[PDB]
């Protein structure tokens, strides 16, 4: 997952997670503008290994972190499924479930044929269930940090984003809390490229300066 | 600044980052506070704001306010920092009687030789012939009143011998109409000049509170006589018709084809210069 | 047949303006597009269609108005090639 | 407008433009989470000059700006009951506007007579004439520094919002934008407070030191 | 349009408007069962010349004729096209048209200009004033023989049905109603199937006897 | 090969007007005539001299200047229609 | 004619509360605006469109509906005066006026 | 000086409707006629009277309270019409005029 643009001399790569610090203040607002409007503008350019030109609905764009809306349709269905999934995996679990289950629909049906109408139904499963449950993400309570980290968690979920960027995300957390976000980027194996005026320091990063040079930096 | 704005359309003006914003319906323009000089509105549905007007007291731009008969009514005032303008009424409040009766007579030279000539372009020969031996007759003080003269042999040339400018009609009526546009434009260009309009060059006659603009509209007074000779048969509706149409039509400057505003502007920039510098050159206007 | 129509006038007065303004909707609205300024062009079906058009157009055109009409075949209509934008001394700064 | 946490010692006032920085990494996130959680949380509160509570309803919270759309639902219903509202205020225009829509509405109703299937319709109001023409304010912004702008002027439009707030908004523009930002907002009066991790060098801010002791600079 | 069921010998081929009378009430409610539940059963077999048999989805069934919603998002969709059309089709309308909406977007361009507000539109169009008027077609005080002649004029509107049948609505309208609505079927070239239990006296008609033989009848 | 050339390009601008006479110049100097207002056209001797006419017009495009280039026939070139901006007799018929 | 619209109907059922919504909907729709509660006014261009809004009027009046109105000058509208338990200020003959603050 | 007079107030609570009637009693000893619910008019000698009718019924008006104060004329007031959904006769072009018995 290569990016590239005007002022760089050549296309740079950005694997698991990336910390780029642009320190003058007209490349960084002209590339976050060509973020927004990545679509329309030919200027910064964000190719796979295939070099195929990623389409700006699978570029996947946060500024406002608390703002994102992390509950959706598409990544609570896929977490219901998920959920399934776990609870498939065990088998003992699997089984009292289907007791209980059992039970509740031989106490509902007997109700049903107490009826006076002839009553039929299917069953009640455990996406249903989860579904009546109404299992979802709370960020109502959440600290900026966890917020951030819930988003790393639920990027694996979003199929169609194919790379996570962050713009000036890294000014809220602290030195330690950065060091927890790409240890777990690593573990993620996500794609993510944070985007920050001023350099933050102890953590690997790579810095544009005002000459429109760009160097890797340890600290 | 150099350019000066001005606003003949309805249209809002905003402040923006040291950058004036103007929004008209067909299009929004952006423009430098340097780069405006004088600004005017000429209509009255135009919209500005206070800030705007902050912004154009800290750049000193004059801002001229104009009513529906497009006359100029008033003018912002600041308490410091004032325009030049004001700096430059003193000049006028200096005019010499000898520089006054010299633009005066080029003036009233001026009017009566286009006379002359529209009545030679009408193939008049007598008639224009007269006018010209007024024109070669005129002289300072104006003791023989040959404008006066002229004037009725011009009338009763164009209309008729029955027509007269006392008479009440549908001619003399456009007549004032078309002196009213004209008086309209030439005093809006003295009010840009930012001299008062309230001192005439005419020294006998101070009724008249636009006796500067309508001694500087005298020259081209006879542009009107033609479209009312031309359309004097129409209505006085399609008589305004017909002068509304002056503005859209160009006419000849001595230097190039021009726009009637630029010659305008032009030649009452060159009489406040030369009435400033006591008579550098007098700017002679021809049909 | 492909029509290239060339569209100019003195843009000066307001009711010049005015016109521009409504003669390109009108060309807008009778199928033309717009590769630039004053630069437009139409797919017309046959003879009949491109003359009622050179009428219509003659009879919309505003005043002081001046079209140029250029037939074109359609593959040469493709091949219209539009490009957008020898010096001693290049300078890269301010031009002085 | 005043603003007042646990960790001030008196309540600040922010009057026109306002910077406030946050030295502290943990008070700037943890106040940010006030922020947004304002509704939820009573630790962060907001005085005005009578001294009187406001609801979040009323606070306008603005992080990302290219990412806050200036065309809402709420925004377009107040500029459509605005236009409807000057329209209804000159009684002639509003006359005429009805007479072609009477006529257009008959050119129609002929044509649906000439058909031959039966027609049934209603009538043709303004609102449906102002919905139907796409009113709504400019979307076109070239740079951060323009859309911000916009984002003052339909604050300054809208009267519910009594105080606008941006978190690290001034990293994007230069210093002479953040000069013609700030005297933009002195010039429209609105009520704008910022909040910056860090101190900007050339402007008036109140640093908020990590001793939790605020002082004004500049 | 040639429909076939078991019962008959040939293939029947359905032209313009078609009266089918089944004398038994057996093979009669079976027969509508079947075309109810089309779509499983196997046993009535309906196909065009190219022999390919048609989906559900192409058939038009209706039994209840005021019961039925002729407006719809497509036909309402449709006919607005059609009217657009209709105005289209004459220079001078148009004209008149464009003139009044170009002096009212004046009217209303010049109120945003009046506004402090930077305003944008882009155009009132023909399809968005019909669509602003609410044409639509009025059910609600119709006689049944106008229901059923709306059902006939919106059939053409219909594309993804490719038969309309129609079933024991043949005993509401008059002969002279019936003769008006097959006169209409033969100009409007759709394909109707009529479905009753009694013969009607006076029109072309395939009659089905108790016997199961299937007889033309001039009368 | 005819070739019609449309040059456009807002004016508003000092430097962008120099930029248009110098263009302009530039498209005389090769031989172009120009018809009308942004309307141009030059005739080319084969499909080597059109390329070599095709890259040198891409050169020297000024800044933000827009051309549309057009092949035409001459039959087609002769069936050029310009109108600048109502009979009381139609004749439907021989012409007489 | 300046057109002065009071408007007062029992509101205890939910069809009067349904009906009284329509109804100042409907005042709303034809150009009427609301003072205040029960309050309404509209610029009629002559006498004739008067007529029309007086027929409209009792047309579109609800069950239990009563609408008094009155007919007023510029000059008489320009004097009316709202006191809510705070009078307007435009029957104040007071010489200074601030829209602002009063300090 | 016609002053008409309209009255409105949240009448749920009993204090306020203990002081809806007592300002309603108010405006009747002070020369003031019902035409209808909320509504009432008083004939005022000139513009003193009014003054001090004005500050009286500031003075008096109940807390929630809400008056609005119009001026006009009588041939204004003979104008007024007042439609019940049956309206006031005045507004009516009739040209026989039974006040008896309608037959
Ligand atoms: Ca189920
Ligand atoms: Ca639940
Ligand atoms: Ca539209
Ligand atoms: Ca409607």
């Amino acid at each position: 997952m290569k990016i590239n643009f005007s002022l760089l001399d050549e296309p740079m790569e950005v694997n698991l997670g990336t910390v780029l610090v642009i320190e003058d203040v007209s490349v960084f607002a002209q590339l976050v503008k060509e973020f927004y409007q990545y679509d329309e503008q030919s200027n910064l350019t964000i190719f796979d290994s295939k070099i195929r030109s990623i389409r700006s609905s699978e570029l996947l764009l946060i500024t406002d972190i608390l703002g994102y809306d992390i509950n959706t349709s598409q990544v609570l269905k896929l977490l219901h499924t998920d959920i399934v999934s776990q609870l498939n995996d065990k088998p003992e679990v699997r089984s009292e479930i289907d007791s209980l289950v059992s039970l509740i629909t031989d106490i509902i049906m007997a109700e049903c044929i107490e009826n006076e109408l002839d009553i039929e139904y299917d069953e009640i499963t455990l996406l249903e269930l989860i579904k009546a449950l109404g299992v979802r993400i709370e960020t109502k309570s959440c600290t900026v940090f966890e917020k951030i980290f819930e988003i790393l968690q639920i990027f694996k979920y979003l199929v169609k984003k194919r790379i996570l960027v962050f713009v000036n995300s890294l000014s809220y957390f602290s030195k330690d809390e950065i060091y927890q976000i790409l240890e777990y980027t690593k573990l993620s194996q996500a794609d993510v490229l944070f985007l920050e005026p001023r350099q933050i320091e102890g953590i690997q990063q790579f810095i544009l300066d005002k000459d429109y040079i760009l160097m890797p930096y340890n600290n | 600044g150099w350019r000066t704005v001005v606003v003949n359309i309805h249209s809002k003006l905003s402040y923006k980052n040291n950058h004036l914003i103007f929004r008209n319906s067909y299009k929004t323009e952006m423009i430098h506070l340097s780069e405006i000089d004088i600004l005017l509105l000429e209509t009255t549905d135009i919209v500005l704001t206070t800030m705007l007007v902050k912004r154009l007291v800290d750049e000193n731009i004059l801002v001229i306010f104009c009513d529906d008969k497009r006359l100029p009514t008033a003018f912002l005032t600041p308490y410091y920092a004032r325009h030049d303008s004001s700096l430059q009424i003193a000049r006028q409040i200096a005019w010499k009687e000898n520089v006054k009766c010299e633009v005066w007579t080029a003036i009233i030279a001026q009017k009566i030789l286009n006379q002359s000539y529209y009545l030679g372009e009408c193939s008049f020969f007598e008639k224009s012939q007269s006018i010209m031996e007024l024109y070669h007759g005129l002289e300072r003080f104006d003791p023989s009143n040959r404008e006066g003269h002229s004037a009725r042999i011009y009338f009763n040339t164009l209309f008729g011998n029955d027509f007269t400018r006392e008479s009440d009609n549908d001619i003399n009526a456009a007549l004032d109409y078309g002196y009213t546009l004209l008086l309209s434009m030439f005093a809006r260009e003295v009010v840009v000049c930012g001299c008062m309009t309230q001192i005439g060059l005419k020294h006998a006659n101070q009724f008249n509170q636009f006796n500067l603009a309508s001694d500087i509209m005298e020259p081209f007074r006879p542009i009107i006589d033609r479209i009312v000779y031309q359309n004097r048969h129409n209505n006085f509706v399609k008589i305004k018709k017909e002068l509304f149409s002056i503005f859209s039509e160009t006419y000849l400057y001595n230097g190039k084809e021009m726009y009637l505003s630029n010659i305008v502007s032009d030649y009452t920039k060159k009489v406040i210069k030369a009435l400033n510098q006591l008579g550098e050159e007098i700017p002679e206007f021809r049909i | 047949m492909r029509m290239i129509l060339m569209f100019d006038m003195p843009t000066d007065t307001a009711e010049e303006r005015k016109a521009y303004r409504k003669f390109r909707k009108f060309l807008l609205s009778e199928g033309f597009i717009m590769h630039q300024f004053s630069v437009y062009s139409k797919l017309l079906l046959n003879h009949t269609a491109n003359t009622a058009m050179v009428g219509r157009l003659k009879a919309n055109n505003p005043k002081k108005g001046n079209i140029t009409i250029l037939t074109v075949t359609e593959k040469q209509f493709a091949r219209m090639i539009y490009l957008y934008g020898e010096e001693r001394l290049v300078f890269l700064g301010d031009n002085y």
